[PDB]
Formats: structure tokens, C-alpha cells, sequence
């Protein structure tokens, strides 16, 4: 058995947008289907179901908004919804009803992958690259934190690495979060003692996928 | 129009030791509700259907109980990938009436890990476009509970701090805090000193991590 | 008030099926909410119900004996029959039948549903033994003069089947500080108990004690003399 | 003939809703023939027994037509099929294949073959039985309380009608000009004692 | 399967104030699945409470009870010694329907030192073949009391038995009896049968022996 998901991805507010979901093992024009919300960070959702017969049930935030269909040409999922609003961004999930081996109802045994869909007018470009050196000291404990702090980027997925992946030890990459002006940033810190900052060289790679963007950037300890 | 609290909120619990959640809804769901299991970046899983009963391929560990207003999900042996959320669902009002709990993450627990905290000023490059952005780091801190304040002049500062923390490590079971301002030019050169203030309960008293423009 | 009896062979071989008969009146079994439940008690345990049958007659079993079990109704006679198969010597206990009835009020809201009182239940002993005669021996005073003018002796009954056994002194005449201890099983599937009278050891040489044992399954209804005896 | 007076003596009717014809109507037209349907749902449910509409019953079990006639009684009878250990013997289709026409039954009692993999007998995975049985249990609450329905349907074909309310008849006045009405004979007169 | 508790085993309160016992549930369930029964010793069950939160018929205002999910308790204010019995806690939720565990509630006493006597076999049981030596321990409180036996100072066990009277109602008292039933020839290789009582009461073991042969 198998609900993939295929159709995801970011559109500007007021778009319209199809979510296919292909089915492996099961009937989606005999079975209860359920299209379900899940926030980025936060809790699940349940958005719509159809049941075997074709009858279909919507969740009443989206109530005359999103169109749920069933396709026995390629035993799929279909979802169309339009208007696009900023509440729109998440993972949305076909899931399987009244499933398990022991027969109990109102349970979503089989739960897709999930797709992206975020609904932002940012207009997807490159980031923004800032060094945060350790501060100027002696060893402090022969510890010192340098790192890279990404701005104004926008969209994920990001990629920061140190010395091409090769300087993860001590490494916290915090995740991306959301500006209000639509862009996002993060930050990456990485920990060496204040003996290895004059002695090693640095290196921070960048890369930002959707906009093609690349950027290295050197981080070396400043004093004062 | 089905509201369930769960809890804990969060479980911090070691490895093999026997946890237990509470689901509490408004009105009586009896046998209709189920837990399911979600990791974290991962579609859920279910685990207890019938609010009673193990699902097919499932380790005997957990146990669905429970009724009335009030259901409980234990597990006997949390082995260590166990470390998830678990959610509770109503299935009464299905139809239309379909509403999830709130949740609680499972953390691996350890010994109390004292933060480094550091003070990271905006770069001049950052500054010619503008845009300041001040840095106040703590790492390797537990639990995840800690408090940071934006002193500036001796004056805190408040609603306009980005703050994130990054998922517990693998090796050390600790966190990583960062709070960052963002100010304009003319606000970055109306002020000299700025600090960040540190509270956490692997430290006795909070600590103070200053830097002045005109030093540095 | 409603009355409720139980009848059967108190006397059943081992792994062997009994039927057990409950007539109640002041009810009857065509009435919503009324049920008829079946309930075990082992001599000194926890209760334990085991059947229920419902006026649509609709049968509830327990889940740990549900395989020999059945119970079923008669509004005409107001009867019920509860037939339970392959009994144990451990299956003596006793056995009740009772009502079950529930409460509502303007909405249905169910007030709860409870028990009515149970009726006189039946004392059902399982054993493959014979019948014995009780025999009567007597226990007497050790030979003291006064001792704080406080002694005992009595009547021990041994080999008797089955429970209960009555006991009487001096033609009832003599129940002052007497104690009957509670029948006792042996080892041998067979059973003790003894009747004991704290007379003082002034009244020893002065009154005789009679005991008189009534055991109407075997018939026997014994006189004994106890008396007191020197080293 | 079809005293609906008795209807309003029973239970409070939790639902007591006529369609298109009014309850006040129905006692004076005469239909031709009147099909009593009656089953047990859940109160949730009992919305869903109506013209037109969606659900669980309303699709797979019981389908009222769109142009009904007649009308719903739906009373709660918690006294009833409340059963403590739970009443396991009122049983509902949750699984199908199509939506029911109106007013027709579905007794199959096979494993519902929803997936790829056939059942043929083996009831293992994604082989299901469409019967689930309500709980009813004495604890439930209103929506999950066993509530009875009867659907009253009314046929008025060009047939003979023969079901219908009662007439009144009042008493009988002699020797004085009146207005009669003798099972439809209308007229105006002075009644005497006669001896054709 | 839902287990209930209750909780103390045997409560001992004298009549007059207040008694509280508890009843708890392994698995949740409502309120009014949960009775509260009455037995005497040889006495049919009677109802006590139905719904655990609503008084039967005819209970007096000195009986209550209040409880929640998994956890109820009862109480009976005025009790006298009549009203003293066996209480339990029985569930409606689900089949099997079981009971309590039953707390016995007693009168509280000054704690006595029973007497205790001795009683040998008689001749006409030593003629039998099987002999059996009974000892009694009268007049004490509470029930609980060790008892040993031993024949020439020899630990003896597995061939004793003890029986218990109720609790009197005169003097609130009670009775033991240690019976040890042996062979002839076990019977015979031997001089001297004894048993040791220990109580709260008795402030030091108390043995005492007798000798077959010479009484
Ligand atoms: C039968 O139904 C009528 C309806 O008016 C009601 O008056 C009567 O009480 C009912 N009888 C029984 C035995 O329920």
C-alpha cells in the first residue's frame, strides 16, 4: 500500500493549485479518503474527507473553497483549491480512513508522505551572508564560537555547511524562520578553541537552491 | 467543537522508563478516539485504535486505556527511538466535527548542561546596507526551558527579538538557543552598549554578556 | 418486596454438570430493564457474578466461564434455569440469584442501575467422596485444681460431609461462652471442627457436659459426655 | 382508517417533522396506501434521515427520496436498547460500494473487497465487514443514544384510496331546520322520524 | 478488564465516629457503573448505594459516598454494631461484572491476652488410629495471633491446621483453635506435644507443653 503525494510547492496568494495523490493497494473509489493539514511546527489538521460512495465532507475553515475528487483513470487523489491565502502554507497529507487490522473506525492508519504547499508573494531570490566572529579574547576556556547568519532569503530549503561538510563536530544549525517582509533566515554556529582561531582557515558555503545562488564566504576572528 | 488537552505537554523521560499521557476532551467520547504516533519531520503513525486497542506490527510496550472524558497511553519500555509526539483524535463528531490534541514531544533525558553564551555584533559589511543584527548564543543547555534579555543602555527590549532553538543533538542531548535583533542604522548608532542577559537552570545566577560600539 | 429462592442438589460428583433452579415473585419477566443475574460466592472470597438474561431474552455469560455455561427464563412460571458443567471440588461456594433493574428520569439520563436484594442462595458442595457419620470425640479439662477458676473442654467432630453440622450442650441449657469454630477440610477430602464451653474448674466436679450433635445428611445425632480427667 | 391522534400520545418525539404536507393536512386527505418503515439509529444520525441529504445512513443505508411524502418520528429510547456490557446487536453498513435508490435494503452480508488483493473468505488486511454495531451503552450521550424512527410514506395514486383519519359525527336534531351532512349527502331540512 | 481495589483490607473503627473506605479502578470508567454492596457473615448481599453517588431505597442519611474516574470512596457516619459488614465495590462498566476484594469493619478493643488451654486427643480417637491434639486461644483482640506447634521441641509443620471463630459480640473477642493431626506412628515416638501462642497482648511467646503419656 502506498499514498504518494505529487503537485506541492509555492504559489502566490490567490493562485489555484491541483494536489494528486497515487494509490497503491487501495480503492480510492472505495474507500474513505481524507485530505488533512499539518503546520510547519505545529499540531495536525483534518481539511476534508470523500467517502467509497463519492459523497464528500469538507472541514468548515475551507468550506466552498477546496474541491476534493476522486480519479479511477490512475486510481488517484484530486484536490483543487484556489484563493490562495498566507494561512495556506503546510504539508498536506492523503490518508487512508477506517483502516487496521483489527477493524476500528475513525483512524488514519496510512498516512502519506505529505506535500509542501506554501502560499507567500516573496519573490523567491538569493540570501544574505553575514560572518559572526568570536569575540576578541585570549581562549576564554579555549572556547570560541564563530558562525554564519542567512537573511533575506527566500525560499527554502537552505543549505549552510562548514569547509564543505567537512567541520560538523560542535555544529548547531538552528532552523530557518519567517521575517515580516516574507523573507526568511537562520543561523550556524560552529566551536573551536580560541588557540585554533589564528591558526586554521575558515570557510562557509552558502547555497540556496531555488534561486541557483552560491556563496563562500571567510570567517576570521576580528579584534578590537 | 472538540477540544482536547494533553498531558504532559512534554515528557522528558530516560530509556526504559514507563511513561504515561492523558487526553481530556470537552464532551464524552467514550471508545471513539485514537493515538497516533508522529516523528518529528515524519507523516504520523497510528498506534492505539478503538482508544483501546494495539494495531498489527505494533511492540506489545504501549497500552490504550481509558474512557469517559479521560484516556491514558502508556508505554511500558520507551526503547530510545520511541522519543516522538503522540496524538489523540476523536472520531465522534467525524463527519465534519474532526479535531486533534495538542501533543507532547518525548525528549531523551540527561544530566543538567550548563550553556555558553556569547555575544555575536553585527558585522561593518552587514552594517553598510543598513540592517544590524545582534547575536546573543546559548549552547549545550537542559532542559530547553531558558530566558535571554536584550539589555540596551540598561533597558530591556522586547517584541522585536527573533529567537529559534535548534532540535536536541544526538550526542550530547543538549539545545541551542539564539535570539537575534534586528535594528536599522540610525538606531544601531543611537545606542553604545548592548548586552544579553542569560537564565537557565544549569546556571545559579543570570549572566551578563556585554559589547560597546566604541570598543569594538 | 419481591421474593427470590434457589434450589439444586447440594451434593454433586466432579467433573459433572448441575442445573440450578431460581423462581422469583413479585415480578415478571416482560418488563424493560429487568434482568435475572446468577452469581457465585466461594466461602470466604470476593463475590464473583457469572450470568445475566434480560427480559428479550438476551444472555450475558462471564468471559472466564462462558464456554459451560447457559442460563435461561420463563415469564410464564417466573423460572429461570442455570445449567453449569463439570464441576471441581473447588466449585463448593454458594449461589444467588438476583434482580437487575436500572433508573431514569424524564430524559432517560440513567441514575445508575443496581442489584436488588438477593435472595436465600444455595450452599453447593462438590466432592467425589461417601457420606461419613460424623464422630464425636471428647476434649477435656487438663487435671488442675483452680486455676484462677477458669478452664475449657467441648465435643470435636471429625469425618463428616457435608457442612453444615448442628451442635447443642446441656440440651441448650448451656451457650455461655461457648465457641463453634467453622468447619474445617482435612487433607483427605474430609472435614473438622470442634464445639468448645469455658466452664470454671470449680464447676467441673459438680456439673456433667453433655454435647449433642445433629447431622441430618448422615442421619446421625450424637450424645457425647465429656468429663473431667486426671494424669 | 388512520387516527394519527394516537401519534402525539406516544413518546415527547425528540423529531417530529412532516414534509411538504402538514401534520394538520394529513388527517383530512385520504391516501391510497401508507408504507411504516421503522429501524433504530444514533440521535447524530437522525438529521440525516430527511429528503436529499448526505451521510453514512443517508447514503448507504437508508435513502429518502427526493421528493418524499410523509413525514419522520424519531423519539429517544434510551430505556430500551441501553444495555450495560454494551448492546452489540443493532448493527449499520459502513461500508459500500454505491449510493442506494430510494427506499431499498441491503442484507448482503459478504467481506468488503475495497483493495487490489481479494478476500474470497480471508478477512486478514484490507478485507473488511461493512456491519459495525453500535455501542448504545446507558452512558452515552445524546448523540450517541439509541433513538427509534418510524418514516411514514403516503402513496395517493389513481387507485382506490382506503387509508385516511376518522370523521366526527355529532349528535342528531329533530324537528328543527338544519344543515346535514349523511356520509357526503348534503342538504338542508327539518329530520323527522319517518316509517319507509 | 477492569480491576477494582479496596482499600484498607480490614478496617478496625469502634461505633460512633466516622468510617471511610476507598475503591479504586485499574481502567477508566463513568461513575454510575459503580455500586456499593452490603453482606453480613452468612447473609445474602443487600444494596447498599447504586451509581456510587445516589443512595438506595430506604438508606439511612448517615451512609454516603462521592468519587471520581478511577478513584471513589464511601462513607458511614453513625454505625452501630449491627451495621457493622461487608462492603463492596462492584463495577457496570463492562462484563465480567466483579466486586471488591470486601474490608472487614470491626470494633476496636483494649488489647486482651487470650486465655489458651489445651485438649488432648481422647482414647477412643487414640484407638481410631489417627489422633488429633487441639489448643485453644479464647478472649482475644485483635484476631491476628502466631501459633507454633512442636513435639520434643521440634519445629513441626505442614500437618497443623487453624480455625478461626467470628468476632463476639459480647465482648468483642475472638476464638482460634490449632488442631495437629498425626498417625500412631508418629504418635508414638515421641513424649511431649506443645503449642506457643503470640500476641500483641502477651508481652513475651507463650508455650505451653503437655505429655501424652503421663496425662
Ligand atoms: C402503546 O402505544 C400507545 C400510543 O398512544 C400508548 O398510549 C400505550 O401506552 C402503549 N402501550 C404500551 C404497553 O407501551
Amino acid at each position: 500500500v502506498q499514498l504518494v503525494e505529487s503537485g506541492g510547492g509555492l504559489v502566490q496568494p490567490g493562485g489555484s493549485l491541483r494536489l494528486s495523490c497515487a494509490a497503491s493497494e487501495i480503492t480510492v473509489s472505495s474507500n474513505y479518503m481524507n485530505w488533512v493539514r499539518q503546520a510547519p511546527g505545529k499540531g495536525l489538521e483534518w481539511v476534508s474527507v470523500v467517502y467509497p460512495g463519492g459523497s464528500t465532507f469538507y472541514t468548515d475553515s475551507v468550506k466552498g473553497r477546496f474541491t476534493i475528487s476522486r480519479d479511477n483513470s490512475k486510481n488517484t487523489l484530486y484536490l483543487q483549491m484556489n484563493s490562495l491565502r498566507a494561512e495556506d502554507t503546510a504539508v498536506y497529507y492523503c490518508a487512508r480512513e477506517s483502516g487496521g487490522f483489527p477493524l476500528a473506525e475513525g483512524a488514519f492508519d496510512i498516512w502519506g508522505q505529505g506535500t509542501m504547499v506554501t502560499v507567500s508573494s516573496a519573490s523567491t531570490k538569493g540570501p544574505s551572508v553575514f560572518p559572526l566572529a568570536p569575540s576578541s579574547k585570549s581562549t576564554s576556556g579555549g572556547t570560541a564560537a564563530l558562525g554564519c547568519l542567512v537573511k533575506d532569503y527566500f525560499p527554502e530549503p537552505v543549505t549552510v555547511s562548514w569547509n564543505s561538510g567537512a567541520l560538523t563536530s560542535g555544529v548547531h544549525t538552528f532552523p530557518a524562520v519567517l521575517q515580516s517582509s516574507g523573507l526568511y533566515s537562520l543561523s550556524s554556529v560552529v566551536t573551536v578553541p580560541s588557540s585554533s582561531l589564528g591558526t586554521q582557515t575558515y570557510i562557509c558555503n552558502v547555497n540556496h537552491k531555488p534561486s541557483n545562488t552560491k556563496v563562500d564566504k571567510r570567517v576570521e576572528p576580528k579584534s578590537c | 467543537d472538540i477540544q482536547m488537552t494533553q498531558s504532559p505537554s512534554s515528557l522528558s523521560a530516560s530509556v526504559g522508563d514507563r511513561v504515561s499521557i492523558t487526553c481530556r476532551a470537552s464532551q464524552s467520547i467514550s471508545t471513539h478516539l485514537h493515538w497516533y504516533q508522529q516523528k518529528p519531520g515524519k507523516a504520523p503513525k497510528l498506534l492505539i485504535s478503538a482508544a483501546s486497542t494495539l494495531q498489527s506490527g505494533v511492540p506489545s510496550r504501549f497500552s490504550g486505556s481509558g474512557s469517559g472524558t479521560d484516556f491514558t497511553l502508556t508505554i511500558t519500555s520507551l526503547q530510545p527511538e520511541d522519543f516522538a509526539t503522540y496524538y489523540c483524535q476523536q472520531s465522534y463528531s467525524t463527519p465534519r466535527g474532526l479535531s486533534f490534541g495538542g501533543g507532547t514531544k518525548v525528549e531523551i533525558k540527561r544530566t543538567v548542561a550548563a550553556p555558553s553564551v556569547f555575544i555575536f555584533p553585527p558585522s561593518d559589511e552587514q552594517l553598510k546596507s543598513g540592517t544590524a543584527s545582534v547575536v546573543c548564543l546559548l549552547n549545550n543547555f537542559y532542559p530547553r526551558e531558558a530566558k535571554v534579555q536584550w539589555k540596551v543602555d540598561n533597558a530591556l527590549q522586547s517584541g522585536n527579538s527573533q529567537e529559534s532553538v535548534t532540535e536536541q543533538d544526538s550526542k550530547d542531548s543538549t539545545y541551542s538557543l539564539s535570539s537575534t535583533l534586528t535594528l536599522s542604522k540610525a538606531d544601531y548608532e543611537k545606542h553604545k552598549v548592548y548586552a544579553c542577559e542569560v537564565t537557565h537552570q544549569g546556571l545559579s545566577s543570570p549572566v551578563t554578556k556585554s559589547f560597546n560600539r566604541g570598543e569594538c | 418486596q419481591i421474593t427470590l429462592k434457589e434450589s439444586g442438589p447440594t451434593l454433586v460428583k466432579p467433573t459433572q454438570t448441575l442445573t440450578l433452579t431460581c423462581t422469583f415473585s413479585g415480578f415478571s419477566l416482560s418488563t424493560s430493564g429487568v434482568g435475572v443475574a446468577w452469581i457465585r460466592q466461594p466461602p470466604g472470597k470476593a463475590l464473583e457474578w457469572l450470568a445475566l438474561i434480560y427480559w428479550d431474552n438476551d444472555k450475558r455469560s462471564s468471559p472466564s466461564l462462558n464456554n459451560r455455561l447457559t442460563i435461561t427464563k420463563d415469564t410464564s412460571k417466573n423460572q429461570v434455569v442455570l445449567t453449569m458443567t463439570n464441576m471441581d471440588p473447588e466449585d463448593t461456594a454458594t449461589y444467588y440469584c438476583a434482580h437487575f433493574f436500572s433508573h431514569y428520569d424524564s430524559s432517560n439520563y440513567y441514575y445508575g442501575s443496581w442489584f436488588d436484594p438477593w435472595g436465600q442462595g444455595t450452599l453447593v458442595t462438590v466432592s467425589s467422596a461417601s457420606t461419613k457419620g460424623p464422630s464425636v470425640f471428647p476434649l477435656a479439662p487438663s487435671s488442675k485444681s483452680t486455676s484462677g477458676g477458669t478452664a475449657a473442654l467441648g465435643c470435636l467432630v471429625k469425618d463428616y460431609f457435608p457442612e453444615p453440622v448442628t451442635v447443642s450442650w446441656n440440651s441448650g441449657a448451656l451457650t455461655s461462652g461457648v465457641h463453634t469454630f467453622p468447619a474445617v477440610l482435612q487433607s483427605s477430602g474430609l472435614y473438622s471442627l470442634s464445639s468448645v464451653v469455658t466452664v470454671p474448674s470449680s464447676s467441673l466436679g459438680t456439673q456433667t457436659y453433655i454435647c449433642n450433635v445433629n447431622h441430618k445428611p448422615s442421619n446421625t445425632k450424637v450424645d457425647k459426655r465429656v468429663e473431667p480427667k486426671s494424669c | 382508517v388512520a387516527d394519527y391522534s394516537v401519534l402525539y400520545n406516544f413518546a415527547p418525539f425528540f423529531a417530529f417533522k412532516c414534509y411538504g404536507v402538514s401534520p394538520t393536512k394529513l388527517n383530512d386527505l385520504c391516501f391510497t396506501n401508507v408504507y411504516a418503515d421503522s429501524f433504530v439509529i444514533r440521535g447524530n444520525e437522525v438529521s440525516q434521515i430527511a429528503p436529499g441529504q448526505t451521510g453514512n445512513i443517508a447514503d448507504y443505508n437508508y435513502k429518502l427520496p427526493d421528493d418524499f411524502t410523509g413525514c419522520v418520528i424519531a423519539w429517544n429510547s434510551n430505556k430500551l436498547d441501553s444495555k450495560v456490557g454494551g448492546n452489540y446487536n443493532y448493527l449499520y453498513r459502513l461500508f459500500r460500494k454505491s449510493n442506494l435508490k430510494p427506499f431499498e435494503r441491503d442484507i448482503s452480508t459478504e467481506i468488503y473487497q475495497a483493495g487490489n488483493k481479494p478476500c474470497n473468505g480471508v478477512a486478514g488486511f484490507n478485507c473488511y465487514f461493512p456491519l459495525r454495531s453500535y455501542g448504545f451503552r446507558p452512558t452515552y450521550g445524546v448523540g450517541h443514544q439509541p433513538y427509534r424512527v418510524v418514516v411514514l410514506s403516503f402513496e395517493l395514486l389513481h387507485a382506490p384510496a382506503t387509508v385516511c383519519g376518522p370523521k366526527k359525527s355529532t349528535n342528531l336534531v329533530k324537528n328543527k331546520c338544519v344543515n346535514f351532512n349523511f356520509n357526503g349527502l348534503t342538504g338542508t331540512g327539518v329530520l323527522t322520524e319517518s316509517n319507509k
